[PDB]
RNA sequence: AGGACCGAACCGACUAAUGUUGAAAAAUUAGCGGAUGACUUGUGGCUGGGGGUGAAAGGCCAAUCAAACCGGGAGAUAGCU
RNA sequence: GCUCGCCGGAAGACCAAGGGUUCCUGUCCAACGUUAAUCGGGGCAGGGUGAGUCGACCCCUAAGGCGAGGCCGAAAGGCGUAGUCGAUGGGAAACAGGUUAAUAUUCCUGUACUUGGUGUUACUGCGAAGGGGGGACGGAGAAGGCUAUGUUGGCCGGGCGACGGUUGUCCCGGUUUAAGCGUGUAGGCUGGUUUUCCAGGCAAAUCCGGAAAAUCAAGGCUGAGGCGUGAUGACGAGGCACUACGGUGCUGAAGCAACAAAUGCCCUGCUUCCAGGAAAAGCCUCUAAGCAUCAGGUAACAUCAAAUCGUACCCCAAACCGACACAGGUGGUCAGGUAGAGAAUACCAAGGCGCUUGAGAGAACUCGGGUGAAGGAACUAGGCAAAAUGGUGCCGUAACUUCGGGAGAAGGCACGCUGAUAUGUAGGUGAGGUCCCUCGCGGAUGGAGCUGAAAUCAGUCGAAGAUACCAGCUGGCUGCAACUGUUUAUUAAAAACACAGCACUGUGCAAACACGAAAGUGGACGUAUACGGUGUGACGCCUGCCCGGUGCCGGAAGGUUAAUU
């Protein structure tokens, strides 16, 4: 649920954490977690190629299923667990042969529920089938865009797509961002959407807080020497320029989307 | 088994002191300078040949050598090894 | 007052020694022209 | 519980006096701030000069920084002393 | 040598880094030492560092480096696969006493332990570059059980006091002992066993995972400490002898108990929270190819091996970084007494020092301090500096408020010692004894002894009882910034930066964007509840009009317009 915390100090007075109860207390699943070191936003020449990135807490990988090709055998839900490095909670789900596997956890989802993927699965959250054989106006998330590579839309909290029109080898999906996009309906998506819905109603509360989530400081262009940015400089405070990058380019409102190669799929811009 | 030329050229000489009598009246040691890369198992063996004694043990230590000054200029002498060969408490060379 | 200098052997070895001068073009430079000068102690390492 | 409170180690550096050919090329003494955290520290590693890094002061990059140091072009040029 | 003073969470003792002979002995005093020097970290000569168990080396990996082929690049080269390196992390094993002028967990004495190779014997399914388990992991908090350690009592040895008293409820000293081995306790976790089956673990697997029955319910794992042994040993106050005066040799008493007690150990545990907390090997186990009365495996015994390098000395410092024998800097460990909450502070112990120029004098003036009549901010840019406040317990405490605060608001009272309550209380600890049982490191009862606040009452001394050291000045109005943080190393710490929050805008994933002639890499093993950029800056109430100018976004009829022809 959304708890907003008691101020007894300045630094927890606007907290709003989000507290589930539902998610396991234990350590995760060891035999499906591999170590990833962090970067610092550091490219392979050891330079800064994404600022504002560093520090925050240790954080071990959890292998998550996206192809979810496990075909034909049903599996029950252990447990929902705690990711790091996701806004989305992951299910443990228990394969009737013996087999464990980690999967995105859907709205709704709970210890105990059967979970199936195929050409033949029911049409129930979290079953996952080839777009083809998903009925038009269905909400899904985890969608492929190349049959068989894995989810890779409607994977954050909350989430979802909903399928639109079925014209042919294609579907016409809705995504998030208002756009109409087509994709083959080969590509298999997951019924329902993403859990955890309440994610963003969580506030910070605190510079510390973000700084947990390995997030540095951002410093204002405008708060700099000319050397530094296009915007610095000024006997006090002082713009007189259109807003730009770091780098000079116009930075509310100039489009920076080229691509020819996928247009072809792009049926209508977000606007 | 090692060769006699080894043998024969691994031991120097005997090491003359006072901590060198203590060990001989003492403990039954005897101090040797010793070849810088000789190890124990030569040690023991050239020992017990070029003596004819019987060694229970060999410890070695190797020595640095002094940096000194002779009329202005700076030398220094060689490090070389040391042993301290323990015999089996009826040899008494 | 921590001044500059900040002795650890591993370190000078690691930078200026032998093995790392020898790894690139530049560092062999570095000892062909110390050869040549004449040089009586071509890196640290000695 | 807490970027909670008082307060040593530890990390800082607000005031004053001294010192200013110093004990010291930035300290000492008396007070002062934080002191479970956006904390502090050891060891090793990465980023290289119109480049890095910067909770941003043109700060820092070996007592050097509105463009490091070393060598070279080089005996630059100097209607000036 | 005697006395005095100083440190004692260090100015003592160890380890790492760094240095490299500064260590010890003899000798010398030219130069060096801020003076003298017989002295020295100085000169000269000689001596000194002993390891199967400590460290490196070694096996294994992290970040990162290098990188066969490879991809890319005028050349040089860049990236990177298989690999191979790389500790600050994981991986076998030793303790006590003694000894040198100088080393000792290394030498000696006593008592141990680990790994590996061979050989003999007995039994026998062994085998990996593969599978599985394990190794293997956060922050905070709360106890309970312990020990290191200390105090007191008992015991043993000694004493009977330079000045009144001191055969006692008196004084001084000692009262120590390891690893290992046996025991498996306080406590923690976990149901056990058998059978059958199976789309899983790249193949197989009896191993792991899954499923179903039967049956038993106590079995397994981990574990400080104690106890026994180690140990009839060692050590031991002191005494006795020689001293060549530094010390050498010879004996050797008691060696117990209670209480208090860690920040150490059980504890990598337990509880809880969100920010969700290395890897790989050693290790256990399973099989594949393969082997097959071999090899190999298990167990007992015997025997051999455990190399090489470091080891002196300084190490909060005169030996390291600061040009100096320089008020500086320098990671980790140990941690006694009285008072105290305390690793603060004061005085001391063990231990170590008096800081490498002195001797006089007792002017101005400077530095660092003490006190001050009457006044009390009149000083000054400004209460700068100084003075003052200062503890614990209890009473009491306003506006305003985001209901947490404000608040230690403000202000006030008590405080020493002695006796009684109570020959030492409430409480804590807990022997003997008694009784039970799964006879044990057990349970119940029992309470000797030991330890022991706080309070009240009465008395009593002083000018003063938080007596020293230590230890908030308080209140009213107002600007700015919400707050904790950050910054001009070395004249600026702030109202500047950041910030949680807000908005706009870009980005559909081979994302935008950045580094890069490129290959690639970061973003991100993320996917619009995400990521980048820009502005603003908690919260509350809000955020009005202008699209002429300059940007940006959309349009695509018309005018103009490149290469080309
Ligand atoms: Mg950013
Ligand atoms: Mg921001
Ligand atoms: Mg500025
Ligand atoms: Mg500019
Ligand atoms: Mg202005
Ligand atoms: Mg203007
Ligand atoms: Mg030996
Ligand atoms: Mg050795
Ligand atoms: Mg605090
Ligand atoms: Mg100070
Ligand atoms: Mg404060
Ligand atoms: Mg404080
Ligand atoms: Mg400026
Ligand atoms: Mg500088
Ligand atoms: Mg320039
Ligand atoms: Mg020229
Ligand atoms: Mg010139
Ligand atoms: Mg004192
Ligand atoms: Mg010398
Ligand atoms: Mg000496
Ligand atoms: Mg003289
Ligand atoms: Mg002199
Ligand atoms: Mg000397
Ligand atoms: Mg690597
Ligand atoms: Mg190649
Ligand atoms: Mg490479
Ligand atoms: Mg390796
Ligand atoms: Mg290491
Ligand atoms: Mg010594
Ligand atoms: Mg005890
Ligand atoms: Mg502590
Ligand atoms: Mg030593
Ligand atoms: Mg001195
Ligand atoms: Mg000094
Ligand atoms: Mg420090
Ligand atoms: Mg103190
Ligand atoms: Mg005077
Ligand atoms: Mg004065
Ligand atoms: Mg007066
Ligand atoms: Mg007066
Ligand atoms: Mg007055
Ligand atoms: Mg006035
Ligand atoms: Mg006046
Ligand atoms: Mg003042
Ligand atoms: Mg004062
Ligand atoms: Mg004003
Ligand atoms: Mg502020
Ligand atoms: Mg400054
Ligand atoms: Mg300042
Ligand atoms: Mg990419
Ligand atoms: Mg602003």
């Amino acid at each position: 649920a959304v708890v907003k915390c008691k101020p007894t100090s300045p630094g927890r007075r606007h907290v709003v954490k989000v507290v589930n109860p539902e998610l396991h207390k234990g350590k995760p699943f060891a035999p499906l977690l591999e170590k990833n070191s962090k970067s610092g936003g550091r490219n392979n020449n050891g330079r800064i190629t994404t600022r504002h990135i560093g520090g925050g807490h240790k954080q071990a990988y959890r292998i998550v299923d996206f192809k979810r090709n496990k075909d034909g055998i049903p599996a029950v839900v252990e447990r929902l667990e705690y990711d790091p490095n996701r806004s989305a909670n992951i299910a443990l789900v228990l394969y009737k042969d013996g087999e464990r596997r980690y999967i995105l956890a859907p709205k709704g989802l709970k210890a105990g529920d059967q979970i199936q993927s195929g050409v033949d699965a029911a049409i129930k959250p979290g079953n996952t089938l080839p777009m083809r054989n998903i009925p038009v106006g269905s909400t899904v998330h985890n969608v492929e865009m190349k049959p068989g590579k894995g989810g890779q839309l409607a994977r954050s909290a909350g989430t979802y797509v909903q399928i639109v029109a079925r014209d042919g080898a294609y579907v016409t999906l809705r995504l998030r961002s208002g756009e109409m996009r087509k994709v083959e309906a080969d590509c298999r998506a997951t019924l329902g959407e993403v859990g955890n819905a309440e994610h963003m109603l969580r506030v910070l509360g605190k510079a510390g807080a973000a700084r947990w989530r390995g997030v540095r400081p951002t410093v204002r262009g405008t708060a700099m020497n000319p050397v530094d940015h296009p915007h610095g400089g000024g006997e006090g405070r002082n713009f007189g320029k259109h807003p730009v990058t770091p780098w000079g380019v116009q930075t509310k409102g100039k489009k920076t989307r080229s691509n020819k190669r996928t247009d072809k799929f792009i049926v209508r811009r977000r606007s | 088994m090692i060769r006699e030329e080894r043998l024969l050229k691994v031991l120097r000489a005997p090491h003359v002191s006072e901590k060198a009598s203590t060990a001989m009246e003492k403990s039954n040691t005897i101090v040797l300078k010793v070849a810088k890369d000789a190890t124990k198992a030569e040690i023991k063996a050239a020992v017990q040949k070029l003596f004819e004694v019987e060694v229970e043990v060999v410890n070695t230590l190797v020595v640095k050598g002094k940096v000194k000054r002779h009329g202005q200029r700076i030398g220094r002498r060689s490090d070389w090894k040391k042993a301290y060969v323990t015999l089996k408490e009826g040899q008494n060379l | 007052m921590k001044r500059t200098f900040q002795p650890s052997v591993l370190k000078r070895n690691r930078s200026h020694g032998f093995r790392a001068r020898m790894a690139t073009k530049n560092g062999r430079q570095v000892l062909a022209r110390r050869r040549a000068k004449g040089r009586a102690r071509l890196t640290v390492s000695k």
